[PDB]
């Protein structure tokens, strides 16, 4: 009992199919996806961005992705998604504490997970610095979703963040 | 713990003293924290020194005691050391054989500083023209884009006009022909060079292109033929001169040796075959860019010709601030990586 | 066994430029070698045929092998997402040496570069596994469509490829 | 610089 409310681009059929994959991933059948359950896929153990996505899919910060969260997060990539929505998702890969601003420490932390050790921390930090300096058009020492948009707009990476 | 670049852009007053003289110790310090000078400030320096350059002869005449330098290629912090090694230019006669831009990512800094120092000591410090002092190469390489990131397209233009005033060569202590590239099938006497019109983008052929672009034969000194010039398949232009070509120009011109940069040397220099007449190296190459491109692991070197002693000073690379390719910003940089891995994750998650 | 000889029929914008063969050193790094062999044939279902060289830096090397994303972010081995670093027995000694591109240690996918110079700073970091047996002149020709940022001006394609 | 990476091209 009790309908489940959720905002998404999918029709009833697509909500059912994804409803099945969610059950298969739901190891302990608890109605919510855990990281160990996410990491159950081998292709995902070799991905530095899994935890970022998951914390982005996790809207109510309880460490699990329930069905509403899973659907609505898989929806950001729906081919039907606009341009802004796909940047927004990208913007979120950087804003860790979800305050709507990418910080100097946050930009460093995220980047490091991806670059790892092919860059001394000193090197990564410098370019993080230099990146925020030219992009901080308001001088608040951090990047806004707008400033972010001003630097990555014509890259068109949102066209790649599409799944079926 | 990582020093952070200085937001304040130097002023005319902070750069030039009341007599109009450049305050080089001030300048030099700002530049090492990666700082910049207000556009005009820079443009002034760039234009003041080019006037001094347009006034100088195609072939300079420089008297020992002198310190000769090779390519610098934007490695600003390897320049700061070349100066600690070659001695204060307040009390030392210099001569850079060219290539101060492109390759390294601090090409403008080098330029601004070397230009400011040409102003301050116009009768001691001498700069020549290198292959990289020209539109066609700075467009392909990162100087142009560099200029636009740090400054503007105007500054880049200021420089391009300047470079056209760079002396094509120098006759050092009446014994050496100091060039960047090499000889020309068309340049037989020191007089020929004097007749050339140098104020232009180097031609895609001819004596000026050859001055700047000629290279000695890979087997220079032991070539199997007494042939002089053969087209440079390495540069794709100009020529590969030979040991005979050189000794014929040297003798005819009563010169001792040729001193050029242009090619990278693991030791930061290279002495070529000794002239049968003199027993001195007919040709000398000198590279002043240590650990070129950050991976060559090559030593750098200046040449010090004093008290009838040509002493080769070698130095190693020094530390410099990181910079992604084409002065890219970390978002442009990682967004493709991000947009692929997240795509990748969902794709495995939905194919569950 | 014997060392396999593959080939690539390169094409510039569709127009055939010529063929490039390679001697694979399975006698040293048999696994990596195989990986390149199988992707040349297509015999595992997915391969080099039709792919391009997205990054060509003149006087340095020709990087290719991304048959999934076509920009340097993708590609996969016959063995899965990627496979370990076999060994660094062979070193980059000069033009024609084939080796694997990667994103750190143990990340060999399907990308590789044909050297056009002696790149020793790569020794110990990237896996050398093959060499251009014939057609070096064709590789030199591909260099012309390159730039110092890797980007090409004409699409350099692997029109056809296989084993000899 | 002169490196051959797949994802995060370096200097
Ligand atoms: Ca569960
Ligand atoms: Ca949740
Ligand atoms: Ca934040
Ligand atoms: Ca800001």
């Amino acid at each position: 009992s009790y309908p489940l409310e959720m905002c998404s681009h999918f029709d009833a059929d697509e909500i059912k199919r994804l409803g099945k994959r969610f059950k298969k991933l739901d190891l302990d059948n608890s109605g919510s996806l855990s990281v160990e359950e996410f990491m159950s896929l081998p292709e995902l153990q070799q991905n530095p961005l899994v935890q970022r996505v998951i914390d982005i899919f996790d809207t109510d910060g309880n460490g699990e992705v329930d069905f509403k969260e899973f659907i609505e997060g898989v929806s950001q990539f729906s081919v039907k998604g606009d341009k802004e929505q796909k940047l927004r998702f990208a913007f979120r890969i950087y804003d860790m504490d979800k305050d709507g601003y990418i910080s100097n420490g946050e930009l460093f932390q995220v980047l490091k997970m991806m670059v790892g050790n092919n860059l001394k921390d000193t090197q990564l930090q410098q370019i993080v610095d230099k990146t925020i300096i030219n992009a901080d058009k308001d001088g608040d020492g951090r990047i806004s979703f707008e400033e972010f948009c001003a630097v990555v707009g014509g890259l068109d990476i949102h066209k790649k963040m599409v799944v079926d | 713990a990582v020093p952070f670049p200085p937001s304040h852009r130097l002023t005319a007053k902070e750069v030039f003293d009341n007599d109009g003289k450049p305050r080089v110790d001030i300048l030099k310090a700002h530049l090492m924290k990666e700082g910049r000078l207000e556009e005009s400030v820079a443009l002034r320096i760039i234009t003041e020194g080019a006037s001094i350059l347009r006034q100088e002869k195609n072939l300079l005449d420089i008297d020992a005691p002198v310190t000769v330098c090779g390519d610098i290629h934007g490695q600003f912090f390897d320049l700061m050391k070349l100066f600690e090694v070659g001695g204060s230019p307040a009390n030392t006669r210099y001569l850079f054989l060219g290539d101060y831009v492109d390759r390294g990512y601090f090409s403008i800094e080098c330029v601004l500083y070397l230009w400011a120092l040409k102003i301050l000591y116009p009768k001691t410090l001498f700069l020549l023209r290198g292959n990289h002092e020209c539109r066609h190469l700075t467009e392909y390489f990162t100087f142009k884009q560099e200029c636009k990131i740090k400054y503007s397209e105007r500054v880049y233009d200021a420089c391009m006009d300047a470079f056209d005033c760079l002396p094509l060569a120098a006759l050092m202590n009446q014994q050496f022909l100091c060039v960047h590239g090499g000889l020309s099938p068309e340049i037989n006497t020191l007089d020929d060079i004097r007749k050339l019109d140098r104020f232009k983008e180097p031609p895609a052929y001819g004596p000026m292109c050859d001055i700047l672009w000629s290279d000695p034969l890979e087997d220079f000194g032991n070539e199997k033929t007494q042939e002089h010039f053969t087209h440079n398949t390495v540069r794709g232009c100009s020529y590969f001169y030979s040991y005979p070509a050189v000794c014929e120009f040297l003798q005819h011109n009563n010169l001792l040796s040729i001193l050029r940069a242009h090619e990278a040397q693991d030791a930061g220099y290279r002495m070529y075959r000794k002239s049968q007449t003199t027993g001195f190296p007919s040709l000398i190459t000198i590279f002043s860019a240590p650990n070129y491109l950050d991976v060559y692991n090559n030593k750098a070197a200046v040449l010090k010709y004093e008290n009838n002693v040509m002493n080769i000073r070698q130095f190693n690379c020094s530390p410099h601030p990181y910079w992604l390719p084409n002065f890219m910003d970390v978002f442009t940089w990682s967004l493709p990586f991000v947009g692929e891995k997240v795509t990748e994750m969902l794709v495995n998650v939905l194919n569950i | 066994m014997v060392n396999p000889t593959v080939f690539f029929d390169i094409a510039v914008d569709g127009e055939p430029l010529g063929r490039v063969s390679f001697e694979l050193f399975a006698d040293k790094v048999p696994k990596t070698a195989e990986n390149f062999r199988a992707l040349s044939t297509g015999e595992k279902g997915f391969g080099y045929k039709g792919s391009c060289f997205h990054r060509i830096i003149p006087g340095f090397m020709c990087q290719g092998g991304d048959f999934t994303r076509h920009n340097g972010t993708g590609g996969k081995s016959i063995y899965g997402e990627k496979f370990e670093d076999e060994n660094f027995i062979l070193k980059h000694t000069g033009p024609g040496i084939l080796s694997m591109a990667n994103a750190g240690p143990n990340t060999n996918g399907s990308q590789f570069f044909i050297c056009t110079a002696k790149t020793e700073w790569l020794d110990g970091k990237h896996v050398v596994f093959g060499k251009v047996k014939e057609g070096m002149n064709i590789v030199e020709a591909m260099e012309r469509f390159g730039s110092r940022n890797g980007k090409t001006s004409k699409k350099i394609t692997i029109a056809d490829c296989g084993q000899l | 610089x002169l490196l051959v990476t797949a994802g995060l091209v370096l200097a």
